[PDB]
């Protein structure tokens, strides 16, 4: 990259020896090509790329279009039973700071992806979506692998003697 | 680089150029196989695996 | 009570789940990873306190102090402030009287 | 058993079973911690899938 050849230049043995040893590090030198991105990483399974991203991008919520949010595929464990979900879509509640989560309700025992206005006590939080006028103003990741959810306070026990 | 070193009067054969045309980063000793990839060799782009994993 | 690696028939409520194994004819057909790297565990339930609005009966003598986090039921309806007892006001409303109708609600 | 004065419009607290006028039959597997404790003492709604509720 740094040294540039043109017509009339004479190739040198050191030039071939340098060129023969490729270095991928983005340095501007004769044999140093560039820095490895995600695409340069191998994409077939049993490799760090897919392994890392199948966990990083698990149940990630993105603004697909309008009020329709996309949720990537994943799996959940319910008392040891593994339930898998393909990539799905769900519409945010308009003009609201709603919550996208996975779980169930008092009126429905099926475990599914739901959008509500308040996080239920038992759930898997995914995102907080602020939407206004048929558009998703913002999405905040709640199941982020970098953010840590602190557990709730210890329940107040029944008073002694009661 | 190792096991094939050139000198001033050496002939440059087409097999050598074809070999150099396919760079390898497996760290092997052959002519075109440069070196393994460390964390620095990965891109320092916020959208890449290195930045996310280190975050 | 010792903490160790255990193979059971049903996962305990508190544990570190590792895998689920299906075994037939002395052979393992399938092993499914229950760790965080593969699955997201959904809690069956959370530990919860006594629900708001529930009534607990006690034998404590009048000399003993009133337990914290509780309101005492009297011989007649009370007028309790809605702001102070916002949780109870939300869960009850004015079903036991409207109090003044603006800032307090009735307690049976 | 927890006694409550909440109006009918108020939602049932989560993880609680309401006791109605008559007996009920609830699934043994759905309420396992309850069945292992009570047992088939308030009735046998079925053979081995549901148990009675007073």
């Amino acid at each position: 990259v740094r040294k540039v050849f043109n017509d009339g230049d004479i190739l040198y043995a050191e030039d071939v020896n340098i060129i023969g040893q490729p270095f991928v590090d983005g340095q501007d030198l004769l044999g140093h090509g560039l820095k490895v991105d995600d695409n340069s990483l191998s994409d077939e399974p049993q490799n760090i790329k897919t392994r890392f991203y199948a966990w990083y991008n698990r149940f990630r919520v993105t603004v697909q279009s309008g009020l329709t949010l996309s949720v990537t595929q994943g799996s959940i464990s319910v008392s040891g039973n593994i339930i898998s979900f393909p990539p799905q879509t769900i519409n945010a509640i308009d003009n609201a700071n709603s919550f996208v989560w996975i779980g169930k309700t008092d009126a429905d025992p099926a475990i599914a992806l739901r959008v509500s206005q308040t996080l239920p006590n038992v759930c898997i939080p995914l995102a907080r979506v602020i939407a206004a006028s048929g558009s998703v103003t913002s999405v905040t990741d709640l199941r982020d692998v970098s953010v840590d959810i602190l557990p709730p306070s210890i329940p107040d026990a029944v008073p002694v003697g009661s | 680089m190792v096991r094939k070193v050139f000198n001033d009067g050496d002939i440059l054969y087409a097999e050598d150029v074809n070999i150099i045309g396919q760079p390898f980063v497996d760290g092997q000793d052959l002519l075109g196989h440069g070196l393994k990839v460390d964390d620095n060799s990965l891109s320092d782009e916020p959208q890449n695996i290195k930045t996310r994993f280190y975050a | 009570p010792a903490i160790a690696l255990r193979v059971s028939q049903t996962l305990p409520n508190v544990c570190i789940p590792l895998a689920r194994v299906i075994a037939a004819s002395g052979s393992v057909t399938s092993v499914t990873d229950l760790r965080d790297v593969s699955v997201d565990i959904l809690p069956p339930s959370i530990p919860d306190a006594v629900p708001v609005g529930s009534t607990i009966i006690s034998l404590i003598p009048p000399t003993a102090p009133i337990p914290a986090g509780y309101l005492e039921l009297l011989n007649s309806s009370q007028n309790v402030s809605r702001t102070t007892y916002s949780a109870l006001f939300v869960l009850w409303g004015t079903y036991y009287g409207n109090g003044d109708g603006s800032t307090t609600f009735g307690v049976p």
